[PDB]
RNA sequence: UCAUGUUCACAUACACAUACACAAACGGCGCGCG
RNA sequence: CCCGCAGAAGAAGCACCGGCUAACUCCGUGCCAGCAGCCGCGGUAAUACGGAGGGUGCAAGCGUUAAUCGGAAUUACUGGGC
């Protein structure tokens, strides 16, 4: 049921006594499609085993994001190692008009209307971690009104 | 590094010979030549019968072929007709009266030469070598082999540079002379050359040493 | 301004049936549809993402017979019209007059419908329209004129339209050789396989 | 549906229409070379429902995401084929 | 002959009958009076629904048995829904009722 | 389309096919049990 | 940087120079080859590529590259030149136009004839 | 259901509804083409005498048949009695987990 | 105490095995067992 | 603009196919000839040079060069850093 898709399969290397030992790392993102997402990063000698380990890691440690009807709650910025991300909620029918890995994450999280941009570096790993950060640190009216102690109609 | 032929180094200790006879220096070479010819023609004929192992045994009055394969139905057919015809042809090749006996191997997945022929057929029909090897290893392990190790070599998937890929699943000890390591090799003749295939299959450390 | 090459070739390239022939004879009998066109057809190299966006665009464009400049113009018109860009694009493309003719069945294929609309057999509200890409507006009485109302191919295509399943937003009377456009088609009233989003994002790259 | 009694009566014409999902028109069932049900015959997949497990007849849709869309190639509803015995 | 599970008929989902088919024995009419003549109600409920006819309950039962839970959810047999439609296929409006 | 009798059966290995001959019929004198393939028929598509 | 410093001395965007100055923002310019010669490329390539020291109309003297397989040019020849660097001839920032005043047509080109100024053969 | 090769099992009701719908197709035609009383009383009789088959074949003067005088089983023949739902499939039915 | 080493040149997203899921049905006519 | 006239009859190119980028095989040649927007290809089996066939993309045009903006958060007021 969990819709899952890989993003980047890179071939990394380690030099050893004889020559070079190659190895692949696949970074995949899974999500139920209703608001719970999670990314995983696997590495192995072969692409299939790599992807499968990545997907196991991703199927564990998923998070919740306070969703509002296939779009976000408020403009949110996130920063990780090199990537910086700006994700803005958008109107109905806009589409997931965003970068590559950003598209992947938001799409499996289920968000169908979002304006995104990846300032700074574009390294898929950091951009995905920054997107997950920017999706996590988004609170919904319920959350914020609970946190201040009012009604949902007082904060709006 | 260069390895020792496992079946060879285990001969006498664990494995039994293929050919079994005694003949003095005058007869020996001719015995060996006849056996080479009969094995040649036998393989060429039963390319499809999945012939694991021939055994030649001539008790000085005849020749007894004992052929372990997985398709007695295919090598025999209706009422031993192909059997007896092959027998008369073997008799003409060898130059003595002949006799064929067929043994049926139960697990076609655990015989080295059988696995080799299967992988070679897959490669000749141009399947993905990686997937072929993986499926072979899974078949053998799920059948229950204590260990198995396969290796394909050369021009893998039509590449210019050759290299050797190999998988090992479980434990396959070679230096343990009392370990029944089945071994075999094969050649897949593809449009880019020969692709070699080696298969070790470790079945168990048999301590008594029967034959 | 028109594609003049083999049609089943396009069908093979897409993979699907694009309905470029009348469908009297089965496509499996006319060609190996399960195979890409040419010597190097039998191969599915993992398609790129932009590649599949392109493929969807080509599928729709070669179902409808629209060159890419006109198709990008349609895309822009859709971007202008408010609402959902995909459904709007489908609305324009379907509202094409040659498409309305093929829909009401006065032509075996959309190619034949364009042929007759070009050779002046089609009249909207008594005014003979010669441009196949005319934009039929809602509640337009589009008729066939007499001179090509004798056309044997026209009548045979009427029968084959009775063979096809009829669209719901078009009221066409065969005996009177007269259709009427009533309402813009719904996405659900068009074929479902085509994904709006592919074309949308492809042009909004 | 849970219940706790049973009632029987004559069905008025409007009730009988209400039970309907379509009106049958053609005296036919399935083709005699291929074996698709002939539309508006006694098996028409758009009257009663789709034949394939959770996927549609015209081929346009084959995944639970489309569950409950009605196509416009032939007009079938994509739904549980189990309901083909219900309607 | 013996059957754990296997085929079911198409018109109504009760098991096939046979040895030439992997069939279930008929718990026929007289046996049901025999259960009713003990107090045995749950046995009967099972025998003619969960073990037999209820297209949900039998797959939930099977899983509860492999789980070893020894519990059933009994529902309502689909052969009886066949009856309703075969009457409602006459102009006879039969229906289930609530209170 | 037309069927074939064969040993080239899809989705089955020598573990079963060992009793067929090369034509696609069981050997006479084969001793058989449940699930043995006696005749390797196959259908197109 | 403080808004105050930016006020005192605004930000003046980096100016990206022309990559082809001798064309003077004009798509092609005429030339008269002073000297046609061959030069060897830079690592890792190896060839003997054909280049002409050419005198523009405006007075600049550049080194133009001679595309296509085979040329019939010499000195005192009127050519037309366009932009684009060769790369493996460091210091050559112009191409010659094939099929121009003296830059003749290539022979037996059946693909990219528009690139190389060759006629449409008997078709 | 198909059986041994490309043949459908003669599935009785679909022969009865086929009778009805054929007759109804004709009757709509002959009504709208405005046939005279004697013709429509023909088809209207044949239709009433067909729906008679579909409901309870054989309470008519004679049961209709499609073989060597085998009467086709109609709906009311599926409800009632010794081979019909109430006795055959509801009151007592075949069960899994059994053997003999 | 102990210098130098000509130029270029080294495997990459799992789009399956005679897409996932999918294991024999209904009526006569008989014979026989209980 | 309309009506009538006979005839498929009078009307298809250009670029690209190693990756970015949609779309491959054979031959010719052998770090030569050559290509090239960037990475690179070519030193006797060239999917990258040339030819062929095949295909892909645009279409009465297609490509090349020149020019600006965007991409470039790459003068960072919105929106950088030491
Ligand atoms: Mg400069
Ligand atoms: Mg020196
Ligand atoms: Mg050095
Ligand atoms: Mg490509
Ligand atoms: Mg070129
Ligand atoms: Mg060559
Ligand atoms: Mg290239
Ligand atoms: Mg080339
Ligand atoms: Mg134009
Ligand atoms: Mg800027
Ligand atoms: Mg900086
Ligand atoms: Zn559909």
């Amino acid at each position: 049921e969990l819709q899952e898709k890989l993003i980047a399969v890179n071939r990394v290397s380690k030099t050893v006594k004889g020559g070079r030992i190659f190895s692949f790392t696949a970074l995949t993102v899974v999500g139920d499609g209703n608001g719970r997402v999670g990314f995983g990063y696997g590495k192995a000698r072969e692409v299939p085993a790599a992807i499968q380990k990545a997907m196991e890691k991703a199927r564990r440690n998923m998070i919740n994001v306070a969703l509002n009807n296939g779009t976000l709650q408020h403009p949110v910025k996130g920063v990780h190692t090199g990537s910086r991300v700006f994700m803005q909620p958008a109107s109905e029918g806009t589409g997931i008009i965003a970068g590559g890995a950003m598209r992947a994450v938001l799409e499996v999280a289920g968000v169908h209307n979002v304006l995104a941009k990846a300032y700074g570096s574009t390294n898929p790993i950091n951009v995905v971690r920054a997107t997950i950060d920017g999706l996590e640190n988004m609170n919904s009216p319920a959350m914020v009104a609970a946190k201040r102690g009012k009604s949902v109609e007082e904060i709006l | 590094g260069q390895k020792v032929h496992p079946n060879g180094i285990r001969l006498g200790i664990v494995k039994p010979w293929n050919s079994t006879w005694f003949a003095n220096t005058k007869e020996f070479a001719d015995n060996l030549d006849s056996d080479f010819k009969v094995r040649q023609y036998l393989t060429k004929e039963l390319a499809k019968a999945s012939v694991s192992r021939i055994v030649i045994e001539r008790p000085a009055k005849s020749i007894r072929v004992t052929i372990h394969t997985a398709r007695p139905g295919i090598v025999i057919g209706k009422k031993g007709e192909d059997v007896e015809k092959l027998r008369k042809v073997v008799a003409d090749i060898a130059g003595v009266p002949a006799q064929i006996n067929i043994a049926e191997v139960r697990k076609p997945e655990l015989d080295a030469k059988l696995v080799a022929d299967s992988i070679t057929s897959q490669l000749e029909r141009r399947v993905m070598f990686r997937r072929a090897m993986k499926r072979a290893v899974q078949n053998a392990m799920r059948l229950g082999a204590k260990g198995i190790k396969v290796e394909v070599s050369g021009r893998l998937g039509g590449a210019e540079i050759a290299r050797t890929e190999w998988y090992r699943e479980g434990r396959v000890p070679l230096h343990t002379l009392r370990a029944d390591i089945d071994y075999n090799t094969s050649e897949a003749h593809t449009t880019y050359g020969v692709i070699g295939v080696k298969v070790w299959i470790f079945k168990g450390e048999i301590l008594g040493g029967m034959a | 301004a028109r594609y003049l090459g083999p049609k089943l070739k396009l069908s093979r390239r897409e993979g699907t049936d694009l309905f470029l022939k009348s469908g009297v004879r089965a496509i499996d009998t006319k060609c190996k549809i399960e195979q890409a066109p040419g010597q190097h057809g039998a191969r599915k190299p993992r398609l790129s993402d932009y590649g599949v966006q392109l493929r969807e665009k080509q599928k729709v464009r070669r179902i409808y017979g629209v060159l890419e400049r006109q198709f990008r113009n349609y895309y822009k018109e859709a971007a202008r019209l408010k609402g959902n860009t995909g459904e709007n694009l489908l609305a324009l493309l379907e509202g094409r007059l040659d498409n309305v003719v093929y829909r009401m069945g006065f032509g075996a294929t959309r190619a034949e419908a364009r042929q007759l609309v070009s050779h002046k057999a089609i009249m909207v509200n008594g005014r003979v329209v010669n441009i196949a890409s005319y934009q039929v507006s809602p509640n337009d009485v589009v008729s066939i004129r007499e001179k090509a109302k004798k056309q044997s191919r026209v009548k045979a295509a009427l029968e084959l339209a009775e063979q096809r399943e009829k669209p719901t937003w078009l009221e066409v009377d065969a005996g009177k050789m007269e259709g009427t456009f009533k309402r813009k088609p719904e996405r659900s009233d068009l074929s479902a396989d085509i994904n709006e989003h592919l074309i949308v994002e492809l042009y909004s790259k | 549906e849970e219940f706790d009694a049973i009632k029987i009566a004559l069905a008025s014409p409007d009730m009988i229409r209400s039970w309907s999902f379509g009106e049958v028109k053609k005296p036919e069932t399935i083709n005699y070379r291929t074996f698709k049900p002939e539309r508006d015959g006694l098996f028409c997949a758009r009257i009663f429902g789709p034949v394939k497990d959770y996927e549609c007849l015209c081929g346009k849709y084959k995944r639970l995401k489309h569950r409950g869309v009605i196509c416009e190639k032939c007009g079938v509803e994509v739904t549980q084929t189990k309901v083909r015995r219900e309607r | 002959h013996a059957r754990s599970t296997g085929s079911y008929s198409l018109v109504t989902q009760q098991p096939l009958g046979g040895k030439a088919q992997f069939g279930g024995q008929r718990f026929g009419e007289m046996e049901v009076w025999a259960l009713e003549a003990y107090g045995a109600a749950y046995t009967l409920q099972e025998m003619l629904t969960v073990k037999s006819d209820d297209v949900n309950g039998r797959t939930k039962m099977y899983k509860n048995i492999v789980d070893g839970n020894h519990q059933m959810e009994p529902g309502m047999p689909e052969s009886f829904n066949v009856l309703l439609k075969e009457i409602r296929s006459l102009g006879i409006n039969i229906e289930l009722e609530d209170e | 389309g037309p069927e074939e009798i064969t040993a080239d059966i899809p989705n089955v290995g020598e573990a079963a096919l060992s009793k067929l001959d090369e034509s696609g019929i069981v050997y006479i004198g084969a001793e058989v049990t449940g699930g043995d393939i006696l005749v390797g028929k196959v259908t197109p598509k | 940087a403080t808004v105050n410093q930016l006020v005192r001395k605004p930000r003046a965007r980096k100016v990206a120079k022309s990559n082809v100055p001798a064309l003077e923002a004009c798509p092609q310019k005429r030339g008269v080859c002073t000297r046609v010669y061959t030069t060897t490329p830079k690592k890792p390539n190896s060839a003997l590529r054909k280049v002409c020291r050419v005198r523009l109309t405006n007075g600049f003297e550049v080194t133009s590259y001679i595309g296509g397989e085979g040329h019939n040019l010499q000195e005192h020849s009127v050519i037309l030149i366009r932009g684009g660097r060769v790369k493996d001839l460091p210091g050559v920032r112009y191409h010659t136009v094939r099929g121009a005043l003296d830059c003749s047509g290539v022979k037996d080109r059946k693909q990219a004839r528009s690139k190389y100024g060759v006629k449409r053969p008997k078709a | 259901v198909p059986l041994d090769g490309g043949r459908f099992a003669t599935s009785d009701l679909n022969d009865l509804y086929r009778r009805v719908i054929n007759r109804n197709n004709r009757l709509k035609r002959l009504l709208d083409l405005a046939a005279p009383d004697i013709i429509v009383r023909n088809e209207k009789r044949m239709l009433q005498e067909a729906v008679d088959a579909l409901l309870d074949n054989g309470r008519r003067g004679r049961a209709i048949t499609g073989s060597n005088k085998r009467p086709l089983k109609s709906l009311a023949d599926m409800i009632k009695g010794k081979q019909g739902r109430f006795r055959q499939n509801l009151l007592g039915k075949r069960v899994d987990y059994s053997g003999r």
